[PDB]
């Protein structure tokens, strides 16, 4: 399970940086 | 508010548009002495009625363009020429010549604009009016 | 001292094209006076003359003397030149004679700046060669 | 020329000299008549023979 | 609409006003010069720009000068 | 009919020394270099020197007499080279193993190599100019004869010159005598072209045929009689053509048939030299000129018969064209521009029909053998043919902007067709888009399809293919005429509609040009830019005087850079931009034209001829698998054939191969002027005229930045001449060295 | 003040002739703003793109001119 | 709202070119409306933060990618004969022929080769497995959400920082010495010696037991009393095996010198004791400035001190021009960025730090060319804000008489000489090359003008390369350079000496042409660029151009004609001759590399003195295989690059379109189609919302260049990667 | 007559009058004296 389920859970992880992004780019559009 | 006789002319394909029922159109009217062939801005050969003649066009540049025509390419010249913006709201409103006279000659009345008390190279440097709308030349 | 190259006469690979060199003029031995003049030269692995200008006085020949017979010529028509252009400016028409040559003018000239050097140095030491910046058309800054 | 062929193209200079004063829009105007006869007195001529085979 | 601007160094001869194809332009009476009368930009909405003006203006640089602006159907030229 | 004034200018050198004194603006003297720029680009503008029609008339005619002065010392010194520089006889004693050379190189730094060996013990530059070949055909057999042609053609560059200067200075026609137009197209076509035709005709049948008949017996040269004993011996002329045996010709008694011994229309190739028969070109010209003496007894003139174009053109006019052709005989008779703009256009797109006919049709002998011949006389006259109808949207705008009258042109054709313009050009528009996708995006769908690993998907033969239907038709039709549609002609006018692989030497004179999908997709890239180069040219007369943009474009004229920076930005708008894009369009349009030659020629037509019969051609029939993918003619084509030239450093070829990088400079060239602006230049010029001042040498005409036209006329000067260069040194190269 | 025909050094610094010399062509009578008038030997850049010549004739303020 | 938000001129604009220039002006700040001073800055310091997150959220992406998709764990195996993988390939448009092409590098699907030579790097700071890549991928993943939550939180009301703290230069030196390079450097150089030293050695070292294993026999004990000398006790022998224990040592800091006998690269311990040396002398520069506490500088106060009799006013107010100016501090920071790295191209092709790298010669090819492309596009930016300070933010009053005011008070002296300098090396070494080409062209190369590049071979002599001969310094034995004594010397004297790698290549004649060709393109870049800056507030011809601003149109057609006469295209002018520099440039380093990589650098040696033999040699010959990527036979592995190098001569070409037929001609072709429209029944119900017009001016040029530009490097990049995979 | 002399006179004519005779003061040297690479 080294790099079979490896491929979800990283997924995940990458919402929060995506997510964090749509807020920073709201903020700066106003 | 006025009008007068449209010039005999077959029509052509740079006439008004779009532009003219949903946001303005221009009509310029003048007098003539006699039945003589004149160019179209939009191009290709019209007549001009003797008489008062009414011609409606897309810019004000092309009406501007025969008023000059009308001033100079005629033996009898025509500066009876008269300007006007049609709006289609059915308001017309006078454009040119403003005041009577041509702006080429100096009239007492008028109301001097743009007028700066100062040499062109007398403007403020771009530094000093930063974070400012305006420009050097304001 | 460049241990990289040799000279031509003992280079082997000059040795070899050198006796192939083409006749450049109507001369049937030209490629082969070349060949004999190109000897003293250094050489490449490739066999081919390369030329020193370092300033090494060794190959003088192969740019200090071309260099000295160069800025002679080139000061003599700049300076020539420069001396027609002033002297038209007081004929109060110059334009003119600049686009139709004062042929006796210019050849006067031309036949005068074989001492160039000397005059340059004069016209510097006396303010008529170099002019104020203050007395110069300038943009504005 | 022989007998045949030669009154065979006076025939035709009879035919232009009709057709000229049929549509025209004079001495020195008769050139014309005695040239465009003979082209036209050229085409029959040959074609005669051409088409006899 | 485009900003056109007329500066003290103005003679007077009316050159630009009648270079201009829309109109834009016209003389008032001054005492600044000697043909008593500056150039003027009562009508800067229906300008265009094409510097025709700039082009006829005879003095060491520019007494009229036109700097362009916000673009509308009339300045960009539309005849539709 | 004809009036003159005498001497009406003196011949006096002082307006020599004067430059610019033909301009009223430049007469005055130089303030800046402008003024040199521009004594040049109007030296030749007569309208704008003068508003006197009778005078620019007077100028213009004399004008020609010095263009026919210098194009008859060209035409000297062609023979002249051929008579005292070349080996033309050594060639003639031995025409299937020589090649044609003329000028010879002086040996001076080095450059000597480039008189290679061309057979027989010459040497110098090989020509494709074809001369060899055209004065084979028209009966040279000595260098004296080339030689007093050449002391010829200075006599009479003489009296054009004579001529010239007689017609302006001591009897100048009135204007009057220029509008004679039914007088001068009475004449041009019987007496230029009518009797020019005619007269030729006799040249071929008593020095030519005869001659040239001996030749391919293999008589030699210096054993064939002189053509002056043919007719002082008529007897002679009876030993060859029997029918000649006449001493006084029944031509008169109307028995053409006997005369078909050498009238003939036998109507293909001499199987010894791969040329026209002479015979068939005989019987041609005297068919040619008889219409063409006829054609010029049309118009009337002092005598009553005849007709007049003004009633002709008048009395043209329909339901759809209103008033027709009204005026036109008026324009057409007051306007030059008008007359050039009508001339170009015809005499452009007849070069190129010289192009397209000679090829396939090799009037010359041991013409079609010589491929590089044959490839440099096919994209001259693409090039000078393309230019001149280039040209003929130049004068066209012209017309439009200088000589234009809108009270003289009401509800006629050409008022008519201003009036709907717009919907002219948006349709073409439409057109250009439809060619530009389904001709150049097949080419695209294939170069995909091919890196996919696709091949099946492809346009091509092999897969979904694209026949020219209809163009295969009419080659079917072409070799089936001899025997029905075309009775008395024995042979096809062209074996390249199909019929018999003729052969001379071991080479391929000219066989069967099989047409494919390969042809089908270039044949509508040749449709493609064609249109497109129409669009822009033709755009650019129809909106000369006014558009929805700049009203009134006609007081600003035919040639300004723009109107500012207003309105969105008015860059290029005037007919002289529009003359100015249409450059390229013709480079790039003629160019693929050109290339499609030499590939398909290379590869499915020219060759080797082996004993057995069978044909080797150069490019191994590469093109119908690989002319149908951009990276084939990347490959293929540019870099594969590229090979030769830019391997000749050390040759006779290497000239070709430092030209071919030189066109590849002044494009690159060019590129400087056509991307910027003089903005930028003349600032920095200010900072390069302060360095003088600094040391007192400014000169007194003031540097300026090029204008904005010059810019370019600068701009696109280059990027045409290296392009060009860069393809003839290509195409020499490559030709030179198949054989 | 300055006279007609004397020679004059331009210190405008908007101006094409600014550090060139000019000479004095006749002063107005006051009071306008820029009343001499100065003739230059070599044109300015004035005119539409094309033309082989400029202007060689401007006025100015006597305090921004300086006699030579 | 209607778009753009930040400019009611362009949200009023009823044509096309309002969504176009609202594009192209969003990240100009100061042009927006109602924009203050603090309001600037704080708008910058967030969109930096937004910035460093996507770099991270890159890297992460290359990491992640290696490990799910990439042959790295066979790679470390045999790195001079398997190919890296880069990532995998979906494309349902493959036929059959393209699948079995890209099924390569051992993999059982279609794959790209990656010429990044992240494997290298990876690999030689201790990556071991894909597990330690996909930890890597996962941490860089939080460290940019890390970055993307602080730019948001710094634009809330509590914690929005004063415009006093944007402008506190001495603290932010201080730190960014000291801190961001200094102890960055020091925790580098402890990653060095605890994983990738040891990893090198066989030894493994991970978060596993990194905690509770020495990197050495020793612990800090000669480090706190003053015998150092124990950390250079057992280097690497020359026989050591990369990876294994077969040779390894024990030292973790040496100054050996030269290279790795198998792995051709600089030694760990070497790269390690770097770091530590740079870490110090960095961590005491960042204690220069005054703070808190007396001690330090005012940077104004020292500026203000360096004022002497030939430049005036000195250096008085400079402190507040650059303090005051973002362009100016963007200008310098641009123009420093962009010499180093082009130092990071020069120093990276001839002294490899990754392991078997410098045998990847494809890798060695792309990440050079890649960082001079940077490199020249930095330089050109660099001056671009140069022009865009003089016209926006320079204040003539309080830089009055300083050294800074002076450029442009003899700003004619200086365009003038750069011009001749151009002028000087363009005549002369086009004459030079075209002298040869004729005079070999003619069977007579001996003719040819060969100048010796004795000042550069002597700068090799002076370093320790023999092989000139010259006798100096280092290449003397008997100097007292060279009996310093020792240390690193031997080690960098055999490696300069060993023809077999690219460090101090021989040069000759074909050598000292090209870098006078690269002169000219360096003084006629800065030719354009620098006057482009000194007339951007004014010249002659446009005396009050800094009233226009940076980029407009022109200046109408009077006046002789302005056409591109602002600052904005003398920096679109200057951007052909930089990419053409690179050409000339990464044409240099290619075909020179070649021969290297061949045995056979007697073709460039030999053939460079004249350009048909760049023409023939370089460009023709070795376009070979790439064009035969596709073909009506079959398609291999270079199908791409063959189809991508087309791909980049059309949109070249493109390019000319818009940069050679100018607007007008194009706004009144609309105007038909507008009219056709408007003509068409049925058609006639869809109106647009935007009156549609044809591109501006200042648009064209953009777009043209942009053309232009793209197509530059793609055609370049498709023929520099295939030629080189293809012949290795 | 005086009119073709300030013709002759000319830049266009006396440039190339220039041209020409420098061009075959060149080419006549390297006919007698060729291959000069540098001075022996
Ligand atoms: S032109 Fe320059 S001057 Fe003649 S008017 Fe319009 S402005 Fe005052
Ligand atoms: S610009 Fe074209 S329009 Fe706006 S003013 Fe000077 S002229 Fe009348
Ligand atoms: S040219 Fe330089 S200026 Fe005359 S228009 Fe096209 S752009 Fe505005
Ligand atoms: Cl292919």
């Amino acid at each position: 399970a080294l790099s079979d389920t490896q491929i979800l859970a990283a997924l995940v992880v990458a919402l929060l940086p995506a997510f964090l992004a749509f807020r920073l780019s709201t903020e700066l559009y106003k | 508010e006025l009008s007068g006789q449209p010039p005999k002319f077959g029509g052509s394909t740079g006439g008004l548009l779009s532009k003219a029922n949903r946001e303005e159109k221009y009509a310029i009217t003048w007098t003539s002495a006699s039945e003589q062939v004149f160019e179209m801005p939009t191009g290709g050969a019209a007549i001009m009625n003797e008489g008062e003649n009414l011609l409606y066009l897309a810019r004000k540049e092309q009406c501007l363009a025969l008023g000059t025509q009308l001033r100079t390419k005629f033996k009898p010249k025509i500066q009876d020429y008269k300007i006007y913006r049609v709006y289609p709201s059915g308001e017309v409103q006078y454009l040119h010549p403003a005041d009577g006279v041509f702006p080429e000659k100096v009239n007492e009345g008028r109301e001097a604009q743009g007028t700066k008390t100062r040499r062109i190279g007398q403007n403020p440097e771009p530094v000093t009016i930063k974070f400012s709308g305006k420009a050097p030349y304001e | 001292d460049f241990a990289n190259l040799t000279p031509c006469s003992e280079n082997p690979a000059y040795l070899a094209k050198s006796k192939n060199f083409l006749n450049t003029t109507n001369d049937p031995n030209s490629g082969k006076i070349r060949a004999e003049r190109y000897a003293s030269a250094l050489c490449g692995p490739e066999g081919y003359p390369h030329l020193i200008v370092d300033g090494r006085f060794t190959h003088a020949g192969d740019f200090l003397i071309p260099s000295i017979l160069f800025l002679y010529i080139a000061g003599w028509i700049g300076w020539v030149g420069r001396s027609y252009l002033i002297e038209i400016r007081e004929s109060k028409n110059p334009e003119m004679q600049e686009v139709v040559i004062n042929v006796p003018l210019a050849i006067k000239k031309m036949l005068g700046g074989f001492l160039w050097p000397l005059a340059a140095v004069g016209e510097y030491t006396s303010g008529k060669l170099v002019m104020k910046d203050s007395e110069i058309p300038t943009s504005p800054r | 020329a022989g007998w045949s062929l030669s009154v065979g193209i006076i025939m035709c200079l009879c035919n232009v000299f009709a057709f000229v004063i049929g549509y025209f829009a004079g001495l020195p105007e008769l050139l014309a008549t005695m040239s465009f006869g003979h082209i036209l007195g050229a085409g029959m001529v040959l074609g005669l023979a051409s088409s006899g085979i | 609409s485009h900003s056109v601007k007329i500066y003290d160094t103005c003679i007077g001869c009316t050159q630009c006003v009648r270079a201009c194809p829309l109109d834009v332009l016209e003389m008032v009476p001054w005492d600044g010069c000697k043909a008593a009368q500056i150039a003027s930009s009562p009508r800067t909405e229906d300008c265009v720009g094409c510097k025709r003006c700039e082009t006829a203006c005879p003095t060491d640089f520019l007494s009229i000068r036109v700097y362009l602006g916000a673009e509308t159907t009339r300045s960009m030229g539309l005849a539709y | 009919k004809v009036s003159v004034d005498n001497n009406p200018v003196p011949t006096s050198f002082e307006k020599w020394g004067k430059p610019g004194h033909f301009d009223r603006t430049l007469a005055r003297g130089p303030k800046t270099t402008t003024w040199i720029w521009n004594l040049h680009a109007n030296a030749h503008d007569f309208d704008s020197q003068t508003s006197d029609l009778e005078d620019v008339s007077r100028k213009i005619f004399s004008a020609h007499f010095g263009h026919l002065a210098v194009v008859f010392v060209w035409l000297s010194g062609m023979y002249f080279h051929g008579a005292k520089f070349s080996n033309y006889e050594g060639w003639l004693a031995d025409p299937t193993h020589i090649k044609p050379s003329a000028q010879v190189v002086w040996p001076i730094v080095g450059q000597g190599i480039l008189n290679g060996d061309v057979g027989g013990g010459f040497h110098g530059i090989q020509i494709t100019s074809g001369l060899f070949y055209l004065w084979r055909a028209s009966g040279f057999t000595d260098s004296y004869q080339l030689y007093c042609t050449a002391i010829g053609g200075l006599v009479m560059a003489a009296l054009m010159l004579f001529a010239g200067w007689f017609h302006y200075h001591v009897k100048a026609p009135k204007l009057e005598w220029f509008q004679n137009v039914e007088s001068m197209m009475n004449h041009h076509l019987a007496g230029l072209l009518g009797l020019g035709s005619l007269g030729w005709a006799g040249h071929q049948i008593h020095v030519s045929m005869p001659i040239n008949k001996l030749l391919d017996a293999g008589v030699a040269p210096k054993d064939i009689p002189l053509p002056h004993e043919f007719i002082l011996e008529p007897s002679k002329m009876a030993e060859l053509y029997p029918s000649f045996a006449q001493g006084l010709t029944p031509f008169f008694t109307l028995n053409w048939g006997v005369y078909s011994d050498f009238l003939t229309f036998k109507g293909g190739l001499n199987p010894v030299t791969g040329g026209l028969w002479l015979s068939d070109t005989a019987h041609h010209h005297l068919a040619i000129a008889v219409l063409f003496i006829i054609a010029g007894h049309m118009y009337r003139t002092n005598w009553g018969i005849g007709h007049s174009m003004k009633e002709i053109l008048e009395a043209h006019k329909g339901p759809f064209t209103g008033e027709g052709h009204k005026g036109l005989y008026e324009i057409l008779t007051t306007s030059w521009h008008a007359q050039l703009a009508i001339n170009l256009a015809l005499l452009g797109s007849l070069t190129i029909i010289v192009a397209q006919h000679m090829y396939a049709m090799p009037p010359y002998p041991y013409q079609a053998i010589d491929y590089a011949t044959q490839l440099s006389l096919f994209t001259h006259h693409m090039w000078i043919g393309g230019f001149l109808i280039v040209g003929a949207g130049a004068h066209g705008a012209i017309f439009m902007v200088r000589d234009y009258d809108p009270a003289k042109n009401v509800n006629n054709l050409l008022d008519r067709m201003l009036r709907h313009r717009d919907a002219i050009i948006s349709h073409l528009n439409w057109v250009c888009i439809f060619l530009g996708f389904h001709s150049f995006g097949l080419y695209i769908h294939n170069d995909t399809m091919r890196a996919l690993g696709r091949p099946q998907d492809m346009f091509s033969d092999t897969a979904i293919q694209l026949q020219p239907i209809f163009a295969q038709w009419v080659q079917h039709l072409h070799t089936l005429a001899p025997g029905a549609t075309a009775p008395n002609a024995l042979a096809t006018a062209s074996y390249a509609f199909g019929g018999e692989t003729i052969a001379v030497a071991g080479k391929v004179a000219m066989m069967p040009i099989t047409l494919g999908t390969a042809d089908f997709m270039v044949h509508h890239i040749h449709a493609f830019t064609i249109h497109v180069t129409a669009l822009i040219l033709l755009k650019g007369v129809l909106y000369a005087r006014s558009s929805r943009l700049v009203p009134d474009k006609a007081n600003l004229g035919f040639r300004f850079p723009c109107d500012g920076p207003g309105r969105g930005g008015t860059c290029q708008v005037s007919g002289w931009d529009h003359v100015f894009l249409g450059l390229f369009w013709m480079y790039n349009s003629l160019s693929i034209v050109i290339f499609h030659f030499s590939w398909k020629m290379q590869s499915d037509v020219w060759g080797t001829v082996s004993p057995d019969g069978s044909v080797t051609h150069v490019t191994l029939g590469n093109f119908a698998q690989s002319a149908i993918t951009i990276n084939g003619w990347l490959r293929d084509f540019l870099w594969a054939q590229a090979a030769n030239v830019i391997n000749s450093y050390g040759s006779a070829l290497s000239a070709y191969g430092i030209m071919f990088l030189a066109g590849h400079f002044v494009f690159a060239f060019s590129l400087m002027f056509l991307f910027s602006g003089r903005g930028y230049w003349q600032e920095l010029i200010e900072s390069i005229v302060w360095a003088h001042n600094k040391l007192n040498v400014a000169p007194a005409i003031q540097p300026r930045a090029l204008s904005i036209i010059q810019g370019r006329a600068v701009g696109v000067a280059h990027y045409l001449l290296g392009g060009i260069v860069t393809t003839w040194a290509f195409f020499l190269a490559r030709s030179l060295s198949i054989g | 003040a300055l006279n007609r025909g004397d020679k004059v050094r331009i210190k405008r610094t908007e101006s094409y002739w600014y550090g060139d010399v000019g000479t004095v062509a006749s002063v107005e009578k006051s009071g306008i703003l820029y009343p001499v008038i100065v003739r230059f030997d070599r044109v300015n850049y004035n005119g539409f793109s094309g033309s082989a010549s400029g202007v060689n004739t401007n006025n100015f303020a006597e305090n921004e001119l300086e006699l030579v | 709202t209607k778009f753009p938000k930040f400019s009611q001129d362009l949200a009023q604009d009823p044509t096309t070119r309002r969504i176009w220039y609202g594009i192209a002006t969003a990240h100009d700040f100061e042009t927006h409306d109602g924009m203050t001073e603090e309001n600037l800055y704080q708008k910058i310091f967030a969109s930096h933060f937004g910035h460093i997150a996507i770099i991270f959220l890159w890297t992460s992406g290359t990491l992640f990618h290696v490990a799910w998709q990439g042959n790295f764990e066979q790679w470390i195996k045999d790195p001079l004969n398997i190919r890296p993988i880069a990532h995998a390939i979906w494309d349902p448009h493959f036929g059959e022929g393209a699948v079995n092409a890209f099924t390569q590098a051992g993999a059982s699907n279609p794959v790209n080769i990656a010429y990044s030579g992240v494997y290298h790097w990876f690999y030689t700071i201790g990556m071991t497995t894909n597990q330690e890549l996909y930890s890597g991928a996962v941490f860089l993943l939080v460290l940019a959400s890390l970055f993307l939550f602080a730019g948001w939180l710094h634009l809330q009301p509590k914690f929005r920082p004063s415009l006093a703290w944007f402008k506190n230069a001495e603290s932010r030196l201080n730190h960014h010495l000291a801190g961001l390079f200094g102890v960055s450097s020091l925790a580098w150089a402890g990653h060095l010696v605890h994983v990738a030293i040891p990893e090198a050695r066989g030894q493994h070292v991970g978060w596993d037991n990194f905690l509770s294993t020495p990197p050495h026999p020793a612990g800090l004990m000669p480090f706190f009393t003053g015998n150092w000398g124990v950390y250079a006790a057992d280097p690497d022998t020359a026989g050591h095996i990369f990876g294994t224990s077969e040779g390894a040592g024990t030292a973790i800091l040496t100054f050996l010198g030269g290279f790795h006998p198998q792995t051709e690269s600089l030694w760990l311990t070497d790269i390690a004791h770097h770091h530590l040396a740079i870490a110090v002398i960095f961590i005491i520069a960042g204690h220069m400035y005054r703070t808190n506490w007396g001690i330090g500088h005012s940077i104004k106060e020292i500026l203000n001190a360096h004022k002497g009799p030939l430049t005036g006013a000195g250096h008085t107010n400079l402190y507040d021009t650059i303090n005051n100016s973002l362009h100016f501090q963007l200008g310098l920071a641009l123009a420093s960025l962009g010499v180093i790295t082009s130092l990071v191209a020069q120093h990276m092709y001839s002294l490899p730090s990754y392991a078997f790298i410098a045998q990847d010669h494809t890798t060695q090819a792309a990440l050079y060319t890649h960082h001079q492309y940077i490199a020249g596009f930095l330089m050109v930016g660099a001056f671009a804000h140069g022009a865009i300070f003089f016209v926006r933010d320079y204040d003539p009053v309080a830089n009055k008489d300083n050294v800074l005011a002076r450029m442009l008070e003899h700003k004619e002296a200086l365009i003038s000489h750069l011009s001749w300098v151009s002028l000087f090396l363009g005549f002369h070494t086009l004459g030079l090359y075209v002298h040869n080409d004729v005079v070999v062209a003619f069977g007579t190369p001996e003719k040819q003008i060969l100048i010796e590049p004795v000042f550069a071979q002597w700068i090799q002599a002076t370093s320790g390369k023999a092989l000139y001969g010259f006798d100096v310094l280092l290449s003397n034995p008997d100097s007292i350079a060279s009996t310093t004594g020792a240390a690193w010397l031997p080690g960098w004297l055999d490696a300069i000496n060993s023809g077999t790698n690219s460090l101090f290549l021989t040069i000759g004649p074909g050598d000292f042409l090209v870098h006078h060709a690269i002169a000219l393109g360096l003084h006629t870049t800065a030719l354009i660029l620098i006057k482009g800056a000194l007339d951007a507030r004014g010249s002659k011809l446009m005396p009050d151009k800094k009233d226009f601003g940076y980029s407009f149109p022109c200046d109408g057609p009077g006046r002789g004609g302005t056409c591109d006469i602002s600052a904005w295209d003398a920096f679109y002018l200057a951007m052909f001759w930089m990419l053409n520099t690179l050409g000339w440039l990464t044409f240099y380093w290619h075909w020179k590399h070649l021969g290297v990589w061949s045995g056979n650098v007697a073709q460039f040696n030999e053939n460079s003195t004249y350009l048909m033999g760049w023409f023939r040699d370089y460009l023709w010959a070795n376009s070979a295989q790439l064009i035969n990527g596709y073909n009506p036979y079959g398609v291999n592995n270079l199908s791409v690059w063959a189809w991508m190098f087309l791909f980049g001569h059309l949109v070249w070409a493109t390019g000319f379109m818009f940069l050679i037929s100018w607007r007008g001609y194009w706004q009144e072709l609309i105007e038909t189609i507008v009219w056709a429209h408007e003509r068409t029944p049925l058609a006639n119900l869809v109106r647009w919302k935007d009156k549609p017009v044809a591109l501006s001016i200042v648009q064209a040029r953009l777009v043209g260049l942009a053309h232009f530009t793209v197509g530059y490097v793609l055609t370049y990049a498709a023929f520099l990667i295939a030629s080189t995979a293809g012949k290795f | 007559m005086d009119g073709l002399k300030s013709f002759l006179s000319t830049a266009p004519v006396m440039i190339m009058a220039l041209l020409t005779f420098t061009a075959g003061i060149l080419i006549e040297f390297n006919r007698f004296y060729p291959d000069l690479l540098f001075h022996p």
